[PDB]
RNA sequence: CCUGUCAAACUCCAAACUUACAGACGCCGUUUGACGCGGGGAUUCCGGUGCGCGGGGUA
RNA sequence: AGUGCAAGAGCAAAAGAUAGCUUGACAGUGUUCUUCCCAACGAGGAACGCUGACGCGAAAGCGUGGUCUAGCGAACCAAUU
RNA sequence: UUAGGCGGCCACAGCGGUGGGGUUGCCUCCCGUACCCAUCCCGAACACGGAAGAUAAGCCCACCAGCGUUCCGGGGAGUACUGGAGUGCGCGAGCCUCUGGGAAACCCGGUUCGCCGCCACC
């Protein structure tokens, strides 16, 4: 039953939303690979009436790379419970998100025969407390 | 204006204010009298009965209605009564006031749709039926001859 | 299910299986189609015509059923793809079927793909399918090669006991030969 | 097998429920068919209910009327029984209407005009305004109702 | 009519019961029917292409040969002989 | 939750009925030639009323 | 939701969005429907072909301008190819 | 069909929920990036290569009707409406009779938790 019912991470975003740039450098040395653009949608007062338009960037973080970050990362966050998922996720911060699910998850994101994960199967914000509480810190 | 420009069915159902403007407001003033607090839980339910089907035009009902509940003050401002008029003045009414050129005339009012055998008027009281005098006063103010029904009351 | 005016997909869409608006254009031909599908251990290649109550498959091969001929290798990979297709190309020609067009589902048609490992067989097998040469794999690929070198990078077996160390492009050739002559089921 | 009398005529009658009348030989008031009871000829009867009288005749009330209106394909010729005999599958009127109710032959394919032009009711009909059920006489009738109305016709 | 346009009139019988909307089933899009085939006319409201003149739905004609892949249906416009250009996707086999 | 009402330019529903094609019966046509084809000659393009269904209009 | 603009209709592995590429908004000639129900009438419009040349795609295939219904103009004369 | 591939009808198949199933064979999750191929950033996906593990997802199998849907019984209802007819009624609006058709809402009880085709297969 377990093993392929037991947490793990699946990719770490961590993104910047400015308003109109260079902070993609220091994404790059703080992750470790390339980050991406972040287009806006419509127009507003912000001066940020520009629909396609750089206004910050993103990175996504899967396996190792998104160990070898966090491993320094939830050091520099305290915060923990209301927080958290409805899906067993959180995001603290500059913003660093952490999604968190059990094995099967390709199955709803494949293409052919995809299919939309279970609740039963889902990850509830406790059973995700558990998982990363019990790797170096603590939770509330 | 007399009823007799108004009072029949025969038009099409004219009813869609997306496609009608500067219509009247309504003066009927409310459609719930009496102790609106509580719900039906009266020994007597009388009825007013219309027995042709009409258009009653939003000035009737006010006068109808006044006239009843105006007189249902033999029970007292905060008597112990529900009395409800269940119909609303949907079908707006127009007049061509150039003579039949370009006749479709513009709106003037509103009136209510009432099919003979349907009821426009319900009270609730306990026995002590002054309502159905409150009616016999009602009727008198719409153009249809009317029947007073009584439902829940056989304390005859 | 929400309510009377709710509109749910056809079963085959909500699935996830077929894409209809490609299915319409593959059936625009009116030519058999040459199914290409994949799974993790296995390649399958059906001849599908259409039916009255359904697609009707003239003729099949799956990479399973390919051992019956002499392979003692994996079989969910390139060389096992070309072979499949080939097998079924023939027991196609065998039926009396023609020609083809080549339907690859969901799958995408990037170049050297299984899929197109199928479509290559499936032609040398007599079938004559649209195609496009430079969207196929080098040969070699088609033989095994990029695996055989895969595990000249060695120090562990590629292969689980299986069959070879080394593994074997020229097993592959072994059989292709066999199934261009005489045989059962063919 | 019902009996057909028309007892209003064309004037203002519509041109489809006319049609059917003349598809049903029946061109004139007064004038009489025999019809099978099916499907198809329901619906025809059925259409021009409100211009005609209906309904089963009794044996002998047919045999009187074939006897008294029947006509030969053409000629004047009376029907009688030699006529039948003579002409006929059957040995004489009896045979003739008897196979007619049983709807095994027809007035044509026995050299017969398909039509029964009757006389007016001696003694006048109940009325072209109001069914049977209201005491008038148009309608499907009796069987007791058909008979008085053709043995009037006679 | 307040205008004349093809589609006067035509907000009924070019509109989907809620239920049958979206994009159609391609096995009727591809039927193939043989000359002298009785065929009813119906345009698919989900199906753009290979339309008719509304005026001719509830017509059922008889094939007579194609062009392209549309067929050539010959129907009677009241007491008018004509020829519709329409393909499967709008058709249907009779009887 | 409870409770009071509506739609020519609303519709989860939905007739009667109108209609395409086919078969059946009926009626009709093969000396009264129908259905149809080609040609000659018009008149006609102020209409009206009843009934059913209407739209406008106090009428 | 969006799909340039009325109104009604169509559209979800798309007819929408993003990206990339491309010029089929191509020349020639027809079939049919429409304009004008039935039922004759021009310009215009559309649907569907073919011949030729191309674009994209692995390919089936799609592209006869914009998802569909408005956005149109005779003879004579001029300019133009 | 002890789990598969392509479909037809396109909710009777949807939504939600319960239980069961893989010892050599299948589908999967799964493991993994030298290659073909790939992410405006990530082998997530796509693609390729592969079995250490698992039946927890998916999937297949058995089942539940609470919601949504399909069809049926009984009731509503031969009611509402309506094709044909009337020197029937009514000041009129309109109604009635005969004849031929015939609904919707809703309630109560059943049904429905897909059916079928081709191919492959201890
Ligand atoms: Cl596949
Ligand atoms: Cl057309
Ligand atoms: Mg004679
Ligand atoms: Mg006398
Ligand atoms: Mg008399
Ligand atoms: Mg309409
Ligand atoms: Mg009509
Ligand atoms: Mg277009
Ligand atoms: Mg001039
Ligand atoms: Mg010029
Ligand atoms: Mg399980
Ligand atoms: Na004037
Ligand atoms: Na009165
Ligand atoms: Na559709
Ligand atoms: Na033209
Ligand atoms: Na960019
Ligand atoms: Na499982």
């Amino acid at each position: 039953f377990h093993e392929m019912r037991e947490p793990r991470i699946e990719k770490v975003v961590v993104h910047m939303g400015i308003g109109h740039a260079n902070a993609e450098d220091i994404l790059g040395e703080i992750t470790g690979q390339m980050p991406v653009r972040t287009k806006a949608k419509r127009t507003v007062g912000e001066f940020d009436i520009r629909e396609g338009d750089p206004i910050g960037a993103k990175v996504t973080l899967r396996d190792e790379m998104a160990e070898e970050f966090l491993q320094t990362a939830l050091p520099l966050a305290e915060l923990a419970t209301s927080q958290f998922d409805d899906t067993g996720n959180f995001s603290f911060g500059l913003d660093v998100t952490v999604n968190l699910v059990r094995p099967g998850y390709r199955v709803a994101k494949r293409d052919k025969a995809s299919r939309s994960i279970p609740t039963k199967h889902r990850l509830n914000p406790a059973d995700a407390v558990a998982f990363i509480e019990s790797t170096y810190d603590v939770e509330v | 204006k007399p009823g007799a420009m108004y009072r029949n069915s025969s038009k099409p159902a004219y009813t869609r204010r997306e496609y009608i403007s500067g219509i009247p407001g309504k003066k009927i003033a409310q459609f719930d009298m009496g102790n609106n607090g509580a719900g039906p839980t009266y020994p007597a339910q009388v009825e007013l009965v219309v027995e042709k089907p009409v258009q009653i035009r939003h000035n009737a009902l006010e006068a109808a209605r006044v006239a009843a509940n105006r007189y249902v003050q033999n029970s007292g401002a905060a008597a112990n009564y529900k009395f409800r008029i269940r119909k609303f003045p949907f079908h707006v009414i127009r007049e061509n006031k150039d003579g039949m050129r370009a006749p479709f005339g513009k709106p003037v009012g509103t009136a209510a749709r009432v099919h003979g055998a349907n009821h426009i008027f319900i009270a609730w009281v306990n026995p002590d039926p002054n309502v159905e005098e409150a009616w016999r006063r009602a009727k008198m103010k719409v153009t249809p001859t009317i029947n007073i029904d009584s439902s829940p009351a056989g304390n005859a | 299910a929400t309510g009377p005016r709710y509109k749910v997909p056809m079963r085959r869409r909500r699935e996830a299986r077929t894409d209809y608006h490609q299915r319409l254009r593959l059936l625009k031909s009116g030519k058999p189609r040459l199914v290409a599908r994949k799974s993790n251990k296995h390649v399958r290649a059906q001849l599908v015509t259409l039916g009255p109550n359904g697609d009707d498959t003239l003729a099949s091969a799956h990479s399973s059923d390919l051992a019956e001929y002499g392979w003692e290798a994996p079989t969910g990979n390139m060389p096992s793809a070309y072979l499949t297709g080939l097998l079924a190309g023939l027991r196609a020609q065998e039926a009396g079927v023609e020609e083809a067009v080549l339907d690859i589902g969901l799958n995408s048609p990037t170049p050297g793909s299984k899929v197109f490992a199928i479509q290559e067989g499936a032609i040398d097998a007599g079938l004559d399918i649209p195609h496009n040469d430079d969207v196929l794999a080098d040969w070699q690929r088609t033989r095994g090669a990029h695996i055989a070198e895969y595990d000249e990078q060695l120090e562990e077996p590629l292969y689980s006991g299986d069959f070879d160390a080394a593994d074997l492009p020229e097993h592959f050739d072994e059989l292709r030969e066999t199934l261009l002559d005489g045989d059962i089921e063919l | 097998m019902h009996a057909l009398v028309q007892l209003r005529g064309e004037v203002n009658m519509h041109t489809d429920i006319q049609d059917t009348l003349e598809m049903l030989n029946i061109h004139h008031v007064n004038h009489c068919t025999l019809v099978p009871e099916t499907d198809a000829y329901r619906g025809m009867v059925a259409k021009v209910n409100d211009f005609v009288a209906f309904g089963e005749p009794s044996q002998e009330t047919l045999e009187t009327v074939l006897a008294t209106r029947a006509e030969p394909l053409e000629g004047d010729a009376d029907v009688d029984d030699e006529w039948v005999a003579e002409h006929t599958d059957y040995d004489d009127i009896s045979g003739l209407a008897f196979a007619l109710l049983s709807e095994e032959t027809t007035l044509r394919e026995q050299g017969l005009s398909p039509t029964l032009r009757l006389h007016p009711p001696r003694g006048g009909h109940d009325g072209v305004k109001h069914p049977v059920k209201e005491g008038g006489q148009l309608g499907k009738h009796d069987t007791e109702g058909i008979d008085d109305l053709l043995e009037a016709m006679r | 009519p307040s205008s004349n346009g093809p589609l006067e009139g035509t907000r009924g019988k070019l509109k989907n019961k809620p239920r049958d909307r979206g994009t159609s089933p391609p096995q009727r899009a591809v039927e193939e029917f043989d000359d002298g085939e009785k065929v009813h006319l119906k345009i698919d409201p989900s199906v753009p292409n290979g339309r008719f003149h509304p005026r001719f739905d509830g017509q059922t004609g008889t094939v007579e040969g194609k062009q392209g892949d549309a067929y050539k249906v010959d129907i009677v416009d009241g007491g008018k002989e004509k020829t519709i250009i329409v393909t499967a996707a709008h058709l249907r086999r009779q009887e």
